[PDB]
């Protein structure tokens, strides 16, 4: 209700000046075409009843000139107006990625990449068809009306007052029904939006819908919210029915007070017989601009539920921040140290990642293991900063991580996450990555420590084959490998594998491993892996359970002393 | 693009037929209502008539005689002036008679309050038709969609049947709504309105319609003029929604390696490429009601002149230029509308074309409520092969048999059809040659509510509607207690994580902050599985996402525990898969092999080599 204006009144700031000039020109529209009455009770009261058809013609011509400048006001205005309401939404967009792209992982996946899309173009687009529609439409019948009272005033003033009563019980009628209307509009978009998702939802798994033979539970759901829905759309329907009638018999029954008034003033020979059809076009254009912009007036609750979803964005503080003293040292070398570190989320009931102290040298491989969702996606995040440690402390190369400069830090941290992705265009360009100035020749070594030489290289584009607009054109294990080398050609001090190798052949994975190690040994790797082929090569080998670290040490110590990873082992050789 | 105009039109209008009566007074007082607001203006011009005839009247002489008082006019000059005269009903001398004037405007109050009731009595009941109607269509829809069999959803796109079953009856609505309304109203107002000018002059009707052609070709050049610019505008924004999926949905990884600048920077360049296209696109499309408005205004310039020069040649009254003056402005008034609505008219048709060829698609076989039961889970398969579309043998040959305390396991590559197999196994398409039995009953002669309702099945892939993760555990078996739910929960190892979440089976599932990540996803939907106490239970990959100890723990605890129900297991990795009652290796549509782990060890063969993929992969 108040966040729409909240918003325009923010982000139009800059265009005040142009939308005073589209104000301006749309009074002059409309007080020509309303001026249009006063020179026809002109032509009918001196030229009819005096037998002048000189004048006839001469306000005919008048006329003409009249509407032609209101034409021209009126395109100047919606091109002003059109201009104004396209670089508010310019702005918006600008302003809504600009401050998404300050979010961390954890309010990007509060929102969801699917939803912040549309709340970053279609909910501004939305807005913006709401600014120009007033601009150019909404505000003529309040301009219609200040106008009409001002040309009544000026044409015989002593039967104005007729239309300073009639403009008034107008707007209050509409203005209560608009007040008892839009509440209902509001819950009627979202009931639509609710029963728009029910069938999403049973459409996307019909499958799964007649696996359980549920379908007499579908059927209830769907008819529950048809029939609210129904309900509230048939509120507003009654409130909109009640709309067009009373602004219409409130215009005529005014029009024939008019006459009435309008003949007894004649009697008195106070009055003049043309400013009585002049009245009568007050009113018809009166009825017409508010019918024409009241119509619209289903464009405002969808708009302010958009607004309210924008601001949501809009008024979500990072919490990663840097800390404005950062500390920045020549380098950082691959000495990763996590003392007592805990992470949970607001209101959860237990942490889930707790009590994790383990370290691991200058240059060495480590790869943690643990079972589905017990913390061990989160550790990865953590070590880079897409969350932020709640208890605890994470230091690299002995400074606090939450202290480094978080820049430097990523230009260092040679990551590929478990949300596999890549850009549209060439393997060149996702692969440009990593460097974004590497010669050819570093980008087929990175391929070749990668593993994906064997098959890009067979591709008669090479390196410029084009891939898809979310890789979707590549299998998962060439998507893995694709990022593997991008993360290859960065030469970071740490390397940052999340769960990659999961998708990949054994051999393949084996090969990259003793290629990584053969290019980069002396580069610290971090391993977060869900198998444990992938684990035994490791030089330290650390298990979480249950949010907990339950094991540390090497392979055969492993086997030797920890029992959930002897579990672990004996579940996955064949 | 549209297809079918008149027959969609006319199935449209016959689906808000079958009120017969009730549709034939809604027209009739839509009628009514225009008729009287048209006749209203006139009787208001005949007051005027009166006015003017007392006031110029009062001029003259008293007790002279019109004819007489014409030709003194006419005597000293003014020619035009006694044409005039001529013109109108008046007697020299003569008052303006106020109480004709009084009852004259009484009559005119009474007949717009008449219309205004009837105006409003004929929108709510429109308003009722248009909702009952589209309860109809809704409920029709629904069970359509559970009538369906799955071959519209396999062959159909992706992002196609959702937009023709959620957004279509949405055009639906906002098509007939407005325009079984609006249009119709404008219609019989256009039509009453030139009938009724052309009572009142035929030479000025000309002029008032002139602008219908010029009106309409205006219309239709802008449209013309726009539509590159429109087309412009789309592509723009597409290439923006295209960059803001591809920065939004790989955030992590554009946040990392410092290309965040270049990501702003490619932002900006779109933003001003699509402000531009929009700025033209926009102002094109708002262009048609000023241009439209102008050639009514030329119009009114028309008619008001003409109507003045020919009332000073006496061959009409003023009141009828009065009332001509409102006829003309209440007939441009819903041309402008008009104009506009015929691309919602065509969409709602296009909407209702599409959503009736859905309503008429062929429905699956009626069932046989023969009510099958299983007290053993003799699994078996003859001579199966089943295939998508008349061409490549999808299943070829297949035939398996199984055992009460089986969990026999298919394994194979990704695309031989494992997933098609239990589809078949769950009846989602028919089966050509060959014959599916279970505890030697056979499932083509039982009904699909009674066969898939015990059977018990996942897929690879999870469904999550949006609800809590509570309804979604529970959705296996609504009657289940409270603490069943939570039994059943913690037998799949959901409860080990959940209560990391900001709400214990509570969270918005649809909503969550992508804490659920794909394997606890196969958790939640393994949970839902077990809570629906199934007999029959197979596993089509939902052995994918989770860890391996995870996935034997589960595994064992509600399969080879559970040993009164055999269950099928489908999985990639070997492992989880090892020492299971029975092992089926199949490829290329058919079973290669079949046997326990000891046997497919002993002789050499697809099995023996998928073995030497993982732990000994000589590549
Ligand atoms: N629309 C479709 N969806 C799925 N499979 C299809 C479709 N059309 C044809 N097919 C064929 O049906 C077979 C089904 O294989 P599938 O059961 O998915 O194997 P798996 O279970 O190993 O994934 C595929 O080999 C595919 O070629």
């Amino acid at each position: 209700s108040n966040m729409l204006w909240a918003l325009l009144r923010q982000y139009v700031r800059p265009y005040r000046w142009l939308l005073a000039v589209v104000a301006v020109l749309q009074v002059i529209s409309n007080m020509a075409s309303l001026y249009l009455p006063t020179v026809n009770a002109a032509i009918i009261d001196d030229g009819v009843a005096k037998g002048d058809t000189a004048r006839i013609v001469e306000l005919g011509a008048v006329m003409l000139g009249v509407t032609a400048l209101q034409v021209v006001c009126a395109v100047g205005a919606v091109f002003f107006g059109a201009r104004a309401a396209t670089g508010f939404g310019h702005d918006l967009r600008a302003a809504v990625f600009t401050h998404v792209t300050t979010f961390s992982a954890e309010e990007a996946g509060r929102f969801g990449a699917a939803s912040l899309l549309t709340r970053t173009t279609n909910d501004v687009g939305h807005i913006q068809q709401l600014v120009q529609l007033t601009v150019t439409m909404l505000i003529t019948a309040p301009i219609m009306s200040i106008g009409g009272i001002f040309m009544a005033l000026h044409q015989d003033a002593g039967l104005s007052w007729l239309l300073l009563v009639s403009v008034p019980v107008l707007g209050l009628a509409n203005y209560w029904i608009i007040r008892h209307l839009m509440p209902v509009f509001t819950r009627m978009q979202s009931l639509i939006d609710g029963i728009n998702r029910v069938l999403r939802d049973q459409l996307s798994g019909i499958r799964v819908i007649r696996a359980f033979a549920r379908e007499p539970l579908e059927r209830v759901r769907f008819a529950e919210a048809n029939q609210t829905l129904s309900d509230s759309a048939l509120e507003a329907g009654r409130w909109q029915a009640l709309m067009l009638p009373v602004t219409t018999l409130v215009i005529n029954v005014s029009s024939v007070a008019l006459i009435w008034f309008g003949g007894l003033r004649i009697d008195a020979g106070q009055m003049q017989v043309g400013s009585l059809i002049a009245f009568l076009a007050y009113f018809m254009q009166i009825l017409m601009a508010v019918l024409m912009a009241t119509f619209m007036l289903v464009i405002f609750p969808r708009a302010a539920v958009c607004a309210d979803r924008i601001g949501e964005v809009l008024s979500t503080q990072t919490a990663i921040t840097n800390p404005a003293d950062p500390v920045r040292p020549a380098a950082i070398a691959g000495d990763i140290g996590v003392h007592d570190a805990t992470f949970c989320y607001p209101g959860a009931d237990r942490p889930v990642l707790q009590d994790v102290s383990f370290t691991v040298p200058r240059g060495t491989t480590t790869a943690v293991v643990g079972s589905t969702g017990s913390g061990k996606s989160t550790l990865i995040s953590l070590i880079c900063r897409l969350y932020d440690v709640t208890s605890g402390s994470l230091r690299i190369d002995g400074v606090d991580v939450r202290d480094l400069d978080i820049e430097q830090l990523w230009s260092a941290i040679g990551l590929v996450p478990q949300r596999g992705y890549l850009f549209s265009g060439t393997v060149a360009e996702n692969l440009r990555y990593g460097r974004a100035d590497a010669t050819d020749d570093e980008m087929w070594e990175a391929l070749r420590v990668a593993a994906a030489a064997d098959f890009v290289r067979a591709h008669p584009q090479g390196l410029d084959m084009p891939v898809a607009q979310g890789g979707i054109n590549f299998s998962g294990g060439q998507r893995q490998r694709l990022a593997i080398a991008r993360a290859v050609i960065r030469r970071p001090a740490i390397y940052l594998f999340d769960d990659a190798f999961s998708a990949l052949d054994v051999h393949t994975d084996a090969r990259v491993r003793d290629a990584l190690r053969e290019v980069a040994a002396d580069a610290t790797v971090v391993i977060v892996s869900q198998r444990i082929s992938t684990v035994i090569e490791a030089d330290q080998v650390v298990v979480i359970d249950d949010g907990r670290v339950v094991g540390i040490g090497t392979h055969d110590t492993l086997l030797a002393d920890c029992p959930i990873y002897a579990e672990f082992a004996e579940s996955q050789a064949l | 693009r549209t297809r079918d105009f008149k027959g969609s039109a006319i199935r449209l209008a016959r689906r808000l037929l079958p009120q017969r009566a009730l549709t034939l007074a809604v027209i009739l007082l839509g009628v009514g209502g225009i008729a009287i607001g048209v006749i209203g203006p006139r009787i208001l011009g005949h007051a005027t008539d009166l006015l003017f005839n007392g006031v110029i009247g009062r001029e003259l002489p008293a007790g002279l005689t019109k004819e007489q008082a014409v030709e003194a006019a006419r005597a000293r000059g003014d020619g035009t002036f006694a044409d005039l005269l001529s013109g109108m009903d008046i007697v020299p001398g003569q008052g303006v008679d106020f109480g004709a004037v009084g009852r004259t405007l009484a009559l005119a109050l009474g007949l717009y309050l008449v219309a205004a009731l009837l105006v409003w009595v004929q929108a709510r009941l429109l308003n009722v038709t248009v909702q009952r109607t589209m309860v109809a269509l809704r409920a029709e829809v629904q069970e359509k969609i559970h009538r369906l069999p799955l071959s519209y959803f396999d062959s159909r796109q992706r992002g196609e049947v959702l937009s023709r079953v959620t957004n279509d009856v949405d055009n639906i609505q906002n098509s007939v709504s407005m325009t079984i309304s609006q249009l119709l109203t404008s219609v019989l107002t256009v039509f009453a309105v030139l009938v009724m000018m052309l009572t009142i002059s035929p030479l000025l009707t000309l002029f008032t319609v002139v602008t219908v052609p010029a009106s309409l070709w205006v219309t239709r050049w802008i449209t013309r003029r726009s539509q590159p610019l429109f087309v412009a505008q789309w592509r723009n924004t597409g290439r923006l929604a295209a960059h803001l999926e591809e920065t939004y949905s790989g955030f992590t990884i554009v946040k990392t390696f410092g290309h965040r600048e270049a990501a702003a920077g490619k932002f900006a360049e779109l933003n001003s490429e699509t402000q531009q296209s929009s700025f033209g696109a926009q102002f094109f499309s708002g262009l048609v009601s000023p241009a439209t408005m102008f050639i009514g205004n030329l119009s009114y310039v028309a008619v008001a002149v003409v109507g003045g020069l020919q009332v000073a040649t006496g061959q009409i009254t003023l009141g009828s230029i009065q009332a001509f003056i409102q006829y003309v402005r209440q007939f441009n008034q819903p041309l402008t509308q008009v104009a506009g609505m015929y691309n919602t008219l065509q969409s709602g048709i296009a909407s209702a074309e599409r959503v009736f060829d859905l309503l008429d698609t062929e429905e699956e076989s009626a069932d046989s409520p023969r009510r099958a039961d299983v007290r053993t889970g003799r699994v078996e398969f003859e001579h199966v092969s089943f295939s998508y579309v008349p061409g490549t043998p999808v299943i070829e040959d297949l035939s398996l048999v199984a055992e009460p305390g089986s969990t026999v396991a298919i394994v194979g590559p990704t695309g031989a059809g494992k997933t098609t197999l239990v589809n078949l196994l769950m009846r989602f398409y028919d089966v050509d040659s060959g014959r599916i039995t279970i505890d030697g009953v056979d499932i083509a002669s039982v009904s699909r509510e009674s066969l898939r309702a015990s059977i018990g099945m996942v897929l690879q892939d999870t469904w999550l509607f949006a609800g809590t993760i509570y309804d979604n555990i529970a959705y296996g078996r609504p009657d289940a207690d409270e603490d069943e739910v939570i039994e059943a929960a913690t037998a799949a190892y959901v409860d080990r994580f959940v209560h990391t979440l900001p709400n214990g089976y509570d969270t918005r599932v649809d909503d969550d902050g992508g804490a659920i990540s794909a394997g606890e996803k196969q958790l939640i939907t393994i949970a839902r599985a077990v809570l629906a106490r199934p007999k029959l239970l197979v596993l089509d990959e939902a052995t994918s996402s989770v860890d391996t100890r995870t996935e034997l723990l589960i595994a064992h605890a509600m399969a080879e525990l559970r040993r009164d129900r055999t269950s099928f297991i489908i999985a990639h990795r070997l492992s989880t898969i090892r020492d299971a009652d029975l092992i089926l290796v199949m490829d290329s549509g058919r079973i290669i092999e079949r046997g326990t782990h000891e046997e497919l060890l002993a002789r050499h063969g697809r099995y023996w080599e998928m073995t030497r993929v993982h732990l000994g992969g000589i590549k």
